[PDB]
């Protein structure tokens, strides 16, 4: 988990100096911060010396073709007037 | 003095929210508390931490309270053993010799010498 | 940290506002700059060590008592000549921060707060520093903007030591 | 564990390949004993009579049984090699049973 | 392996006897010392990498023993002799929990001399390291603690010489 | 509060490095996306009253009980309370798209506000609701091309997303 | 007995909350607010410091001169080793031995060893029951 | 070895070296002479390889010598110099051994635990692994130094 | 055995006997 | 805060009975102590930087971790606010030592420190040590001579002894 | 110990220990509150009785500190000073057992044979053995310093 972080290739949440799991909220452990990163595309195997993951001989697609679709018989079926998980 | 329950911290965090810290600290320095205890001429103070005959007192509010606390100690807090590549010792039996080492007797041929 | 981006935050976090475009112009100014910043940042790093040895030796040609003189607080020693070359590479690392950053941010956290009361408690002289400053000022060897950019974040360091 | 005998990338296709569930820990391990791993650790050094010792230990739990079954599995690392015995021990019906 | 509560209720129990003012006095040592036992395995459990890079530091690193010939002379014979730190570590904490040095004779100390002379391991060098890497975790977890767990750093240094 | 710059920064002083050269080149990238990432923080800023009150209005119509009496929406003040923690839950998403780190969210606005709701008896999976409208309204807005040049902002709105989903899983 | 600490008695919001949107109420006390802290008693005459009068210089070494059951037993017995030991140390001085063999130990190390105890090897008797 | 490596594969399948094996083995003793020759070309070249493979890897990444690096020091980034020694003296063993054997079981096996336990970049060591490569198949002619590349391409990947 | 092998024979460091002037 | 005068008094106020001719003759010799207390607290006092800044080197010395990159006292703030700490147990101890009761150094200074550190997340472990650095350091300047008349003040540098391991074992 | 040289004794006849030998067994461990007294003074001053005990020995043997004897460089002479210390602990370990067994088999076995191949002259260890034994026979009272004479005078004659 130091050898990933050393070489850039993603931060591991781990404990503190006394055993306490790490988090950025303290609501639940090992959660992590996020940005500008995690959604840069072409450094995953970043400071690793002739990384080859993935078809690294061609830029890759745009794929911006986002837009919305009607689920028929896949759309989620809700409750009404109320929201999940119990109360 | 104290918060008096952590409803009087849900009331009073909304100020900081929406007119930020300057209207916040506008609003406790015009409260009637602050005005009819140190008005405007005397630097505040704890009030009343301790009972006249008692020797011990209430923890005094530096202490009580620090930079951070239990939220962002979990990211604000040091660490020991870093990864962090110091300064090097290089030979380190030679600074505490052992049991029969007679290096510990070395500066004493200084003192029981010719004289 | 205080960065042309997290003033641009504060200013309007302060009132309780959002970001207009006020902030967006203090953001953008520091995007045009960044390209000049990031290539002194790079080039200081990557002639880093032979910045270092050389300003060191230039605190002992100037005061070489500090070489010569008993006590912790000198270069006298190979640990106390170990501790002085790190403390170039202290100063040397906050420069390339606050290049990266974009504002003298990472040093008045990690290293101006509170260095009166160090160099006061061990014994430690800013006149050193200040020459070991003006040796990186004079030998980083770049020149333009990118040298515009590194020298005034190390006339900040001289001007907070003197 | 292999952190310390391996150069690093021997096995790394068996573990990818059941971390996905597609094979079972049945053919995980039957995978990973007739490996280039357990070639070099188990099967080099030692002679075969040696061998049978230590693969019942590592396949079965057990040492071997008697002289019939020293002599059968002898026959076999004489003729076939290491992959057949590694066959005969993982495919046998006292490996099914326990 | 038995722990402290588990040794006193097998030694009561092959004397058939019901856990008289005695066994009681052995239990209550160690329902005391245990807060204090899950606050260092917490925080060894942490920092357990770490202070095997510095016990290494402080002892056999900057020997020659890592010159060309000696052991932990290549990447093998290197990476083979902090996995056993990395065990003595793992194990003196599983007895400091624990409060019995029950099971350093069942899963480490069984048949460890007499590897160590087959391989060619100085066990001299592996005591010093063990020596070591109790210093380091003693300024750690404190002098309570840390004095707890060298009563188990020297129960494998004496079961290795 | 630090920004994306700052991060790393803070991140090589724990460790006690210089940066690498490959931290700078990803750093470069960032001041690429630029004008685009100012974009963003155009669109969401200028259309602020809206974003809120068209995703108020379409949560208590899936969910009437939050204004019937005796909801948490119902009076005058707790009305006006729940259209001003989506005004502000929007302003510290919008913080921290300028500043391309999820750390101007989660100090000021994310953390402690899970067990302040349950203090208070907020629904604090209705909350999450609202903060998925507001989400769905921004993204939108984010692309559509109206008034910028055209181009790829597909990495940027998948940025802008993952600050709406952080802060809707730390409300509950 | 008491509403919950900080809310306004009688002005609760939960009053009418339906059920599928019912939030439980956590728990709070007065426990981390400084008013609760327990003082020392000190008008029960209980001050819990410590200072002068509570000092003590033990004499770690030196508890006193030593008993005379001690004294008595030290001087009875060296009246008992007293001739046994003046006779060993004449055998040492008085056995200057010559030597026999080829020094194994630099310019020493002849057919017997310095200062053996003979006692070990001629005390170790091999006995045979119903001797034969 | 090369002869080592077929007999551990027939071993295994409980057989004799096939003729396209023992046909391998052959013509590896035939070409010892000219194998001998690329090895000490690398031999008496020491100074120019590690010096110059050493100096281009500081170019490249400078934060492994620059204060709060691992190779940070006058005595530091010797054992840096010394580590690029080793391995371009196992390079040699398997120029000769015709396989990389030797690299594998001295300095390869279990490398990456190693570098971890002391703090070490792997992919610092790697890169001047691949700066080596550069001045030492310059030295070499077009045959005689896809041989010597593969043993330093092998040590790269192996490495990772 | 192997390539790189260790015997108490080719072994001239001092890690049998702990002279840490060495 | 009161001193050893004030405790008698107190502790006989909760019985309602008059001081006793033995409790006012071991008072005597509190005063006829009294010069040789001034001059252990003036020999603390005169070198008070002396014995911060010596055990501060010393503790770094056996120590190093605490000023690695990422450690405790690494940074110029964290380091000067690790010598503060230092600079008010002495201040406490000092006042300790002329009052001749440990009140004042635990109703205003080791009142809750134990959990500021583990709120902080500062070892406590390392700031006991510390404590018992400037423990010696100022029994070993409490009895020399140099400008004081010859005696036995044996009995009181055993008590200066005893607030500073009464504020280290406190502190952990 | 004296217990351990009587069960020896008894155990070469075959018999249970005599009276007269249970008496002495009985008449020592009685006394144990001023044996311990006795090498607490001597413990406490080991660098006043080997400082001194060394300084008497290089006036009354010049030889071994000068050019081409053992004690040559104050390397040697630290060694020198290694070993009187030796000798005094294991002094203060028979006052305690009562007997010259831990000094007779802790440096009095073989005694000869170990300086014969340093090159010690063993008549000049001897000699800083005696020039200790006036130091620390002078710490002690009229028949403390009987007891602690003998097993000084036992070493000598043993190192002869
Ligand atoms: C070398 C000392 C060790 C160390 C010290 C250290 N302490 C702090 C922070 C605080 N210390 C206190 C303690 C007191 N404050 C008081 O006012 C009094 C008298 C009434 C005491 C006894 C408090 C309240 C704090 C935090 C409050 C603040 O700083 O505003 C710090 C700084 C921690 C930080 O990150 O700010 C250090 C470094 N740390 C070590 O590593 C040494 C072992
Ligand atoms: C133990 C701490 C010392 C030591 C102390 C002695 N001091 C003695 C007498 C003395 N001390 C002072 C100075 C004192 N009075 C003050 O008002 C102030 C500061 C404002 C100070 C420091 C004076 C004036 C006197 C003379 C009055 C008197 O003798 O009582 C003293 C008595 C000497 C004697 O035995 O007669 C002692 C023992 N001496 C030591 O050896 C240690 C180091
Ligand atoms: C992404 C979500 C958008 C989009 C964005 C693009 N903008 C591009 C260039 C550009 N942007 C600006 C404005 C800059 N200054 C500001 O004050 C603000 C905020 C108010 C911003 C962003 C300028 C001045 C320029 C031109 C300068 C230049 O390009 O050098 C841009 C690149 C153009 C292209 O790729 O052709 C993009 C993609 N475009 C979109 O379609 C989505 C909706
Ligand atoms: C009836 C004879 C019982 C009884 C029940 C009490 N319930 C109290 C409060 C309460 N009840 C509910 C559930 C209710 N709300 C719904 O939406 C539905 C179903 C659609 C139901 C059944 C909730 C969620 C609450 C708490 C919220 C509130 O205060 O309105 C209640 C008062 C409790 C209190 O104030 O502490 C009682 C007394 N009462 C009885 O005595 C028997 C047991
Ligand atoms: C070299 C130019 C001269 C010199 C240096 C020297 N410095 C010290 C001791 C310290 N230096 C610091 C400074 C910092 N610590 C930080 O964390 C930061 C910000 C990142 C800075 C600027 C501190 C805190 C110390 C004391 C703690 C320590 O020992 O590390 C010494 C040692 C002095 C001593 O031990 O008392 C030396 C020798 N001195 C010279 O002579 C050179 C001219
Ligand atoms: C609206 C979509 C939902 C809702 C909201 C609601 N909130 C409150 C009350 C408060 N909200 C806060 C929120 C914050 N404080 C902060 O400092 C920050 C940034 C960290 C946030 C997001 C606070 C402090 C309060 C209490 C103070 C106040 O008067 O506002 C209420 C009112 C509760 C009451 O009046 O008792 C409401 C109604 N409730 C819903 O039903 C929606 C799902
Ligand atoms: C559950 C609800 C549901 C629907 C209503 C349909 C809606 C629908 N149609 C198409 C996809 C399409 N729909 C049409 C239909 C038409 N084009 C014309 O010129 C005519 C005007 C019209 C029919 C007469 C055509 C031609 C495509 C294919 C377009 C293409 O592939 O380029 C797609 C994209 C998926 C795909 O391409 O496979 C979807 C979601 N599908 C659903 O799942
Ligand atoms: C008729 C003549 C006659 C005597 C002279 C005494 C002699 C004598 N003294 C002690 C014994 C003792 N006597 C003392 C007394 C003291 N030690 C001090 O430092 C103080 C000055 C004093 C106390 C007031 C002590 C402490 C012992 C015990 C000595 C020991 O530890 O063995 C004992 C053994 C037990 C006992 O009787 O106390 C005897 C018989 N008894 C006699 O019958
Ligand atoms: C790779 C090294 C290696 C060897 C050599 C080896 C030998 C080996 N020989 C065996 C038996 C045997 N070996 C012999 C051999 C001989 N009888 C004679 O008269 C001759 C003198 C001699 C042949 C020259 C016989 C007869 C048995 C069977 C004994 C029995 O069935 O009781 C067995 C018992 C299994 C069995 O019966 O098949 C083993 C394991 N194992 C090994 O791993
Ligand atoms: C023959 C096969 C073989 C190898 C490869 C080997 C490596 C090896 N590298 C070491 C250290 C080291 N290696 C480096 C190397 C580097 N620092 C950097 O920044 C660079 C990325 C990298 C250059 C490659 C450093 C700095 C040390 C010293 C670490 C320390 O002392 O803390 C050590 C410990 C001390 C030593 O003996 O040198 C070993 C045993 N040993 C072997 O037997
Ligand atoms: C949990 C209880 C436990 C222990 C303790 C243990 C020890 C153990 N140490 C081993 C090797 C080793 N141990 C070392 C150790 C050292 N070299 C040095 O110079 C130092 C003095 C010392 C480190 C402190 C080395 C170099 C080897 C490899 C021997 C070789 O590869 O030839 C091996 C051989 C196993 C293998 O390589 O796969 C075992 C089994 N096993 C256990 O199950």
């Amino acid at each position: 988990a130091n050898v990933a972080g050393q070489e850039k290739i993603a931060t591991i949440s781990g404990y503190t100096w006394d055993g306490q799991p790490q988090t950025e909220i303290p609501g639940k452990p090992f959660v992590k911060s996020i940005g500008a990163m995690d959604y840069m595309d072409g450094v995953e195997g970043g400071d690793v010396v002739a990384a080859k993951v993935g078809a690294f001989w061609k830029p890759k697609a745009p794929k911006e073709v986002p837009y919305k679709r009607p689920m028929g018989a896949n759309t989620p079926e809700l409750p009404y007037n109320t929201v999940p998980r119990l109360v | 003095r104290d918060i008096y329950n952590e409803r009087e911290k849900i009331a009073w965090s909304i100020i900081i929210a929406t007119q930020g810290l300057e209207g916040f600290i506008d609003t406790l320095l015009n409260t009637q508390e602050y005005l009819s205890n140190f008005g405007d001429s005397i630097v505040p103070f704890q009030r009343r931490r301790i009972i006249p005959q008692r020797s011990k007192g209430e923890m005094p509010f530096n202490l009580k309270t620090p930079r951070y606390g239990i939220e962002f100690r979990s990211k604000l807090a040091a660490t020991q053993f870093s990864w962090a590549s110091p300064i090097r010792r290089f030979r380190p039996q030679e600074q505490q010799p052992k049991a029969g080492d007679p290096a510990l007797f070395l500066n004493m041929v200084q003192e029981m010498g010719p004289g | 940290m205080k960065t042309p981006i997290t003033e641009a935050i504060a200013t309007a976090d302060n009132q309780g506002r959002f970001l207009s475009n006020t902030e967006l112009q203090a953001v953008n100014g520091r995007y045009q700059r960044a390209t000049a910043s990031l290539t002194a940042a790079k080039a200081l790093t990557g002639s880093a060590q032979r910045l270092i040895t050389g300003a060191a030796q230039a605190v002992y040609n100037k005061f070489p008592y500090t070489t010569q003189m008993p006590g912790p607080a000198y270069a006298s020693s190979a640990i106390g000549k170990a501790k002085c070359a790190r403390d170039i590479g202290y100063y040397l690392r906050m420069v390339t921060y606050c290049l990266v950053v974009g504002g003298t941010g990472p040093m008045d956290e990690y290293l101006v707060a509170g260095l009166e009361e160090i160099n006061r408690s061990f014994d430690l002289s800013p006149s050193w520093y200040i020459e070991a400053l003006q040796y990186i000022k004079n030998s980083h060897g770049l020149s333009g903007q990118v040298a515009n950019e590194a020298n005034a974040y190390i006339d900040y360091a001289i001007n907070t030591l003197s | 564990d292999i952190s310390t005998f391996v150069i690093g990338n021997e096995i790394e296709n068996i573990k990818i390949q059941f971390i996905k569930g597609q094979i079972s820990v049945k053919e995980m391990i039957n995978a990973l004993g007739k490996s280039s791993v357990y070639l070099k650790e188990f099967y080099n050094p030692y002679p075969n009579i040696k061998v049978i010792e230590l693969g019942t230990k590592h396949f079965l739990g057990r040492a071997p049984n008697n002289q019939a079954e020293i002599r059968f599995y002898n026959q076999i690392l004489a003729s076939c090699g290491l992959q057949a015995f590694i066959d005969m021990l993982t495919n046998s019906q006292e490996y099914a049973e326990i | 392996m038995q722990d402290a509560i588990t040794s006193v209720i097998n030694a009561a129990d092959v004397q058939g006897k019901y856990l008289d003012a005695n066994s009681v006095e052995k239990l209550r040592g160690y329902f005391q010392t245990g807060e204090l036992r899950v606050r260092a395995a917490a925080t060894i459990a942490a920092n357990a990498a770490t202070i095997i890079k510095e016990a290494v530091a402080k002892s056999l690193l900057y020997s020659d023993i890592t010159r060309p010939g000696g052991n932990m002379y290549t990447t093998r014979r290197y990476a083979a002799c902090i996995r056993d730190l990395d065990y003595y570590l793992r194990y003196a904490t599983y007895g400091m929990l624990a409060g019995d040095p029950s099971i350093l004779d069942e899963r480490v100390l069984n048949g460890l001399k007499e590897t160590y002379n087959s391989l060619g391991v100085p066990i001299g060098a592996t005591i010093q390291a063990i020596q070591a890497m109790k210093e380091v975790t003693g300024s750690l977890v404190g002098s309570d603690a840390g004095k707890e767990m060298g009563l188990y750093f020297d129960y494998i240094c004496s079961g290795l010489s | 509060m630090l920004d994306a710059f700052a991060k790393v920064v803070a991140q090589a002083d724990a460790r006690g490095e210089f940066l690498s050269n490959t931290q700078i080149d990803a750093l470069s990238k960032m001041v690429k996306e630029g004008n685009q990432r100012l974009d963003i923080v155009n669109k969401v800023t200028s259309n602020a009253s809206a974003i809120v009150t068209n995703s108020a209005r379409a949560l208590f119509a899936e969910q009437p009980q939050l204004i019937q009496p005796g909801g948490n929406a119902y009076t005058s003040r707790r009305m006006a309370a729940c259209l001003r923690d989506m005004e502000i839950v929007l302003r510290y998403v919008s913080y921290a798209m300028i500043a391309g780190d999820s750390s101007v969210l989660d100090d000021r606005c994310l953390n402690g506000l899970r067990e302040t709701y349950q203090a208070l008896g907020t629904p604090g999976s209705s909350v999450a609701v609202a903060i998925q409208k507001m989400k769905d309204a921004s993204v939108a807005l984010a692309n559509d091309t109206t008034g910028t040049p055209i181009g790829d902002c597909s990495s940027l709105v998948a940025e802008l997303a993952g600050y709406f989903d952080r802060a809707a899983v730390s409300v509950v | 007995q008491l509403a919950p600490p900080g809310i306004p008695p009688g002005e609760d919001a939960r009053n009418n909350q339906s059920l599928r949107q019912y939030v439980a109420r956590p728990v709070e006390t007065y426990q981390k607010r400084s008013f609760a802290t327990p003082l020392p008693l000190t008008w029960t005459g209980e001050t819990e410091t410590v200072g002068a009068f509570d000092v003590v210089v033990p004499p770690q070494e030196k508890d006193l001169p030593v008993s005379g059951e001690a004294t008595s037993a030290f001087v009875k017995y060296s009246d008992m080793v007293r001739a046994e030991r003046k006779a060993a140390l004449q055998a040492l001085l008085s056995a200057s031995a010559a030597g026999e063999g080829r020094p194994t130990c630099g310019a020493e190390g002849r057919k017997f060893v310095s200062n053996a105890n003979p006692v070990l090897v001629n005390g170790v008797k091999c006995v045979e029951y119903w001797r034969k | 070895s090369i002869v080592t490596k077929s007999i551990v594969n027939a071993d295994a399948e409980a057989r004799y070296l096939s003729p396209g094996e023992l046909d391998r083995i052959k013509s590896f003793v035939l070409s010892g002479q000219r194998r001998l020759r690329i090895a000490q070309t690398l031999t008496e070249n020491r100074e120019r390889i590690v010096k110059q493979g050493g100096q281009q890897l500081f170019q490249r990444r400078p934060d492994v010598v620059s204060p709060g690096g691992n190779a940070y020091g006058e005595e530091m980034t010797a054992t840096c110099l010394r580590d690029l020694d080793y391995y371009l003296r196992l390079v040699t063993y398997g120029i000769i051994a015709g396989d990389v054997t030797p690299i594998e079981e001295i300095g390869l096996v279990g490398v990456k635990e190693m570098y971890s336990a002391l703090g070490t970049p792997i992919s610092g060591v790697a890169e001047g692994i691949r700066c080596m490569k550069d001045v030492a198949c310059s030295l070499l002619s077009g045959e005689d130094a896809a041989e010597v590349g593969f043993y330093f391409d092998y040590t790269l990947a192996a490495m990772q | 055995s192997g390539y790189g092998d260790y015997s108490y024979s080719t072994d001239r460091t001092k890690g049998h006997v702990n002279q840490y002037y060495v």
